[PDB]
């Protein structure tokens, strides 16, 4: 339901709980851009001829 | 260096009499524009030059080179059947098979004898991509017997013998992917090894090949998977990007001067 | 250092001095040059090169390729044995002395990344000394054995470039 | 030259404004001229606004192709990226301070209006713009000047263009590229329609003896802080939106260039979005030198300290 | 760059009068003192200014990321080149 | 391998374990190797349009 | 201190002797001291040593020059301390190895101050933190201390010239890297003038 944040730990009884978020928001943003770069490479090389 | 009709007879020579070295500076370059003005040259010697340049990357074990290589065999234009272009096809299908799980992409520029004609000319071939993607050995093995003759008469026997063996290495690292720990002997049987001994003489060979990051346990008969070469916080991984940006920068000067020299010609 | 040069002076020899086919010593020397790069597939394609006539002429050379047969196979134990087997004086051993190093070097490299853990024995056959000798050395490189059961443990400029070219 | 600046002449506004050139064209001007005292207070007050925006007016002159700015003041007044003509609001405040200032002996008719856009760069917006085009109807002469007061610091260059807009229905013409200080996520799009629109204009200086001083001898002590500006982490927020919204526009590329623009014997003129890639480069490169621009204030402190070590 | 320049310049003028003061007080013409000498002293001293294991990473971390972002900034400046020569060569050559 | 669950059996004492993905390794990796292959286009490019500008192809005669 | 400082110098050049030798014993003990320049170098206190009282200068020598592990050492020669005076002693180390490392770390730290434990040693860096003679803050992740400031006390008039050393360090580099800035501006200056140069040069033959 997401109303605890985290994951359990059933061989040594914890929750490892999150917080191990840092940004990410950068990381994601790359990535979209990265991949629209390989489609737009293929795109305007095959054009030709 | 500008490339013309020598540089494929050059591979020629070095083919019959096994001496791949002095070849491979001029092999090792990618170019822009062939050596013209009086004639020299046509589009037969292009193709050759590429297809053994392929052929002796390939052997080197330089799979990133060769498949190169292969590919600006069949991007040519033509429009017409040569026996080139068979088999620059066929070797292509052998290489994407090392390096790729599935014959790797072709683009929209390729010429289109190699669809048309090439295609039921490589029928053998389909089925090897085919079974390998299955991804069973026993199978890929019988249909080499099956397809043999084609095989010998064409003359890219000794690659296609590569091709089981690559499977073999898929099998094992898809495995990595999936396990942290897993056992030989569990490798062996799934994999079709049939011996725990040879699991760990296979990925042995692939640490010293730098396929595969992996540790082995014989206290408790397991493989560890490790896999972690970059955490890309290094220093090393900077001027890694700053090297690639270099030749970015060049590759984009190249086409700023042969943009340039079409502004100068005449649109028409 | 010195035998890279080595094989850039025989290289060049190989196309230029003969008739086709060179002399007995020259080929040796470029072969063995190979082994030490690992350059097996440029040797196994050497040796094939190598018409009948050098196989009888030449016993030398085809010990060098028996060294380079098990280097394929990657069985170290082997590669050792094959060392010890001939000897060439002069005209072989410089770059011999360096082949029997490179392949000592690249089992215990080999080793320290393949396993987590391997037995002492099996070990004893990479670096190709006995089990007294190997469990000697390993303590003092810092390297853990477990005894009883007999097992070892392995262990600005840059930037205004691309500014100007972007801005243009 | 340098005293002759100095003197107004009411003369040579009254035959200028029979004249009315401006109507002909409005991209007419080309340099400005500014006092020291006009831009001081122009900072001090967009500063004072904190990262909220606020708008001043200008008193000034125009000879020939030159807009010289001779004082401004500030206006207590909200509506800079709301509300259409904020100025009426200041309209009584304006009519006191020109009738206080001609009996000491200031006579210089407005010359424009000033605002600033606080932490997002020097650039007209869609209020902006639809304020000036009634301004350059009813006002004139009437200019826009933008000013970044948090930029500047980092930096150290004055962002400084006062600009003039073109009217309704008017065809641009091929002057693009401008100075390049990023836009955040959902800002792109309006700074990208309205760019071509205006233009921006060169400025010149002179200077004598109470404000400039007090501030050049503090900044030999004070010049530490603004290499610690270290922007990577203060505008984080800015290369996740840019980059986010850069993809969106590599997709309408993809498509653009792929599918083709429908035209029968017609062929494309003067668009904002008239061949996506190369305007889309531009945007690559405001992200990019803004980023390096980060790390070119990194690389100073790295070489600068941390290698003297202790010998 | 034109701060970042005129910074580094005012370090070079601040060293320069405080280094000319400790001479100054051990050779004659400024007398010696202990107050002022501690001072530059414990100055010195500080530098490099961390060394951290903590630092070295975060640092690198922000340093990546602008390596890639200037990455992807030149290859899309690249392919607007291209798409530009591509577009100009097939009217020409061919028939497009 | 087929669906999206980036978890890793440690099949010896059988415990499921507890990958962490790691946003920047895909982006990274990713941006090197789209790095690699956008150039060598660009060569296989500049190759095609090599033998298109001075006139050859294929011919039986 | 400040103000007592401008007291006690004063009430040294006054007297002679007797008084002169109690006033050692005072200083060290009277709070916010944390210097001992000013007091050596008057002519005053230096007609004790070579006599009965010698013994006073020679610890406040080892004071100003040196630290706590200097004093344990001649420990039986040297009159008395009392728990003010050792305490001032021991934040008066941590300067001293701040002024060869920055970071400076636990088993260090605990060696030179000869101290019972962690959390001992770990108060009397608080207590230097709250007079703010020294600014610093403890890891004890990687068992340092990290230093954020430090200030003298030290004399040390041999050893300055190691300080000058560093001082002109400092200095042949910053024009190394001016010349470096120099370069790159009129290298993006250089690239902008070509461009510009090319694309007005190619644009004009289109018209012919």
């Amino acid at each position: 339901d997401n109303t605890i944040h985290g994951r359990i730990d059933q061989v040594n009884q914890l929750l490892e709980l999150d917080h191990q978020k840092r940004g990410g928001a950068r990381y994601t943003a790359l990535d979209k851009w990265t991949n629209q770069l390989n489609s737009l490479n293929q795109a305007v090389v095959s054009k030709l001829a | 260096n500008q490339l013309t009709s020598i540089h494929a007879d050059l591979c020629q020579l070095c083919l019959l009499a096994k001496c791949f070295k002095p070849a491979l500076p001029y092999l090792d370059v990618d170019m822009m524009d062939i050596c013209k003005e009086n004639g020299a040259y046509d589009a037969k010697h292009f193709l050759c030059y590429y297809y053994y340049g392929g052929m002796i990357y390939t052997g080197l074990k330089n799979f990133e080179r060769a498949l190169y290589f292969y590919e600006q065999a069949i991007t040519t234009p033509a429009m017409a059947v040569s026996h080139i272009m068979l088999e620059s096809y066929k070797k292509y299908i052998l290489v994407s098979l090392i390096l790729l799980g599935k014959v790797q992409q072709l683009p929209k520029y390729t010429s289109q004898i190699v669809g048309r004609f090439i295609k039921p000319l490589s029928n053998a071939y389909h089925e090897l991509a085919q079974v390998y993607s299955t991804n069973n050995p026993s199978e890929l093995r019988n249909l080499v017997n099956k397809h043999s003759e084609t095989f010998t008469r064409d003359n890219n026997m000794g690659l296609v013998k590569q091709c089981l063996s690559s499977l073999y290495k898929k099998n094992i690292q898809r495995l990595t992917k999936t396990f942290l720990t897993l056992s030989l002997q569990d490798m062996a049987s799934r994999v079709q090894l049939s011996g725990p001994q040879e699991a760990e003489k296979y990925v042995l060979h692939m640490i010293e090949d730098g396929e595969i990051f992996a540790s082995i346990n014989q206290k408790d008969g397991m493989v560890s998977f490790h896999d972690n070469p970059e955490k890309y916080n290094n220093p090393a991984m900077l001027h890694n990007i700053d090297q690639e940006m270099l030749k970015c920068i060049e590759l984009d000067e190249r086409l700023k001067a042969m943009d340039q020299e079409i502004t100068v010609n005449p649109q028409f | 250092f010195s035998f890279k040069k080595l094989l850039d002076q025989c290289e060049n020899q190989e196309l230029e001095a003969p008739g086709g086919i060179a002399t007995p010593p020259v080929y040796g020397q470029l072969l063995a040059l190979y082994l030490l790069h690992n350059d097996m597939n440029n040797a196994r394609y050497l040796w094939k090169r190598i018409p009948p006539a050098i196989k009888s002429a030449n016993s030398e050379l085809g010990g060098i390729w028996s060294v380079g047969q098990r280097i394929w196979q990657r069985d170290f134990p082997g590669i050792y044995t094959t060392i010890n087997a001939h000897q060439w004086s002069e005209t072989v051993q410089p770059i011999m002395e360096a082949l029997r190093d490179a392949t000592r070097r690249r089992a215990f490299a080999l080793v320290s990344q393949a396993y987590t853990s391997i037995i002492a024995d099996d070990f004893a056959a990479f670096v190709g000394l006995p089990v007294e000798e190997a469990v000697k050395g390993i303590l003092e490189q810092g390297w853990q054995a477990d005894s009883t059961t007999r097992m070892v443990l392995p262990r600005l400029a840059r930037l205004t470039d691309y500014v100007a070219f972007l801005e243009n | 030259s340098i005293d002759e600046i100095y003197k107004y002449d009411k003369k040579q506004q009254q035959e200028i404004l029979a004249a009315k050139p401006w109507t002909k064209d409005h991209h007419y001007f080309k340099y400005c001229k500014i006092s020291a005292l006009a831009l001081l207070k122009m900072v001090m007050h967009a500063r004072s606004g904190g990262n909220l925006e606020v708008m001043g007016l200008m008193l000034g002159k125009v000879d020939g192709e030159t807009m010289i700015i001779m004082d401004s003041f500030a206006l207590p007044v909200e509506g800079t990226e709301t509300r259409v003509n904020a100025q009426a609001a200041a309209y009584e405040y304006m009519a006191a301070y020109i009738e206080n200032a001609k009996q000491v002996g200031r006579l210089e008719n407005a010359i424009g209006w000033y605002h600033s856009h606080p932490g997002y760069g020097c650039w007209l917006s869609g209020i902006d713009v639809s304020t000036q085009m009634l301004n350059q109807q009813f006002q004139e002469p009437f200019v826009a000047v933008v000013i970044d007061p948090t930029r500047t610091i980092s930096a150290g260059k004055v962002n400084l263009g006062a600009f003039r807009t073109y009217p309704k229905g008017y065809k641009p013409p091929d002057e693009g590229p401008s100075e390049y200080q990023t836009i955040p996520l959902n800002k792109i799009e309006d700074f990208g329609v309205h760019c071509k629109q205006y233009y921006a204009l060169e400025v010149s200086y002179f200077k004598s003896s109470l404000d400039r001083k007090l501030l050049e001898l503090l900044w030999n002590k004070y010049w530490v802080n603004t290499l610690s500006s270290s922007s990577l982490l203060t505008n984080a927020d800015y290369t996740t939106g840019q980059v986010f919204d850069l993809s969106e526009k590599l997709e309408q590329s993809e498509a653009q260039l792929g599918r083709g623009s429908f035209m029968l014997g017609l062929e494309t003129h003067d668009r904002k979005s008239e061949d996506k890639l190369a305007k889309a480069t531009r945007d690559s490169c405001k992200t990019t030198i803004e980023a390096i621009h980060g790390l070119m204030s990194q690389v100073i402190k790295d070489k600068l300290f941390n290698q003297i070590n202790i010998s | 760059l034109i701060a970042q320049h005129s910074a580094i310049k005012m370090l070079h003028s601040r060293v320069k009068l405080i280094l000319e003061y400790v001479k100054a007080s051990e050779a004659g013409e400024v007398p010696f003192n202990h107050e002022i000498l501690r001072e530059a002293y414990a100055l010195c001293h500080c530098l490099p200014v961390l060394s951290t294991d903590k630092f070295k990473t975060d640092f690198y971390d922000q340093c990546n990321d602008v390596g890639l972002m200037a990455y992807l900034g030149t290859i899309t400046k690249t392919c607007n080149t291209m798409n530009q020569f591509v577009n100009k060569f097939n009217v020409l050559y061919d028939r497009q | 391998l087929e669906g999206l669950i980036s978890a890793r059996v440690d099949s010896h004492s059988k415990i499921l374990y507890a990958r962490d993905v790691d946003q920047r390794s895909t982006t990274f990796e990713k941006s090197l190797l789209m790095g690699k292959e956008f150039q060598r286009r660009a060569k296989a490019m500049m190759l095609r349009a090599a033998v298109l500008r001075n006139q050859i192809h294929v011919k039986s005669p | 201190s400040s103000n007592l400082l401008e007291q006690f110098i004063l009430l040294a050049k006054g007297t002679s002797g007797s008084a002169l030798t109690a006033l050692i014993s005072q200083v060290l003990e009277a709070p916010g001291v944390y210097v001992f320049g000013e007091l050596l170098e008057l002519a005053n206190v230096q007609e004790l040593a070579e006599g009965a009282n010698a013994a006073y200068l020679q610890l406040l020598n080892l004071f100003a020059y040196g630290t706590y592990p200097d004093y344990i050492a001649n420990k039986e020669s040297l009159p008395e301390l009392s728990t003010a005076q050792q305490n001032k002693l021991k934040h008066l180390t941590i300067v001293s190895l701040a002024s060869r490392m920055k970071c400076i770390p636990y088993s260090v730290l605990l060696k030179d101050l000869e101290m019972r434990n962690l959390r001992e040693l770990e108060d009397l860096i608080i207590e230097a933190v709250y007079t703010d003679i020294i600014q610093g803050k403890l890891d004890q992740r990687n068992q340092l201390l990290e230093v954020d400031f430090c200030i003298g006390r030290d004399i040390r008039k041999k050893d300055i010239n190691n300080i000058v050393k560093t001082l002109h360090e400092w200095c042949d580099g910053c024009e190394a890297v001016l010349l470096g800035i120099e370069q790159q501006v009129l290298r993006a200056n250089q690239y902008k003038e070509n461009h510009n140069r090319t694309q007005q040069q190619v644009e004009a033959e289109v018209t012919n």
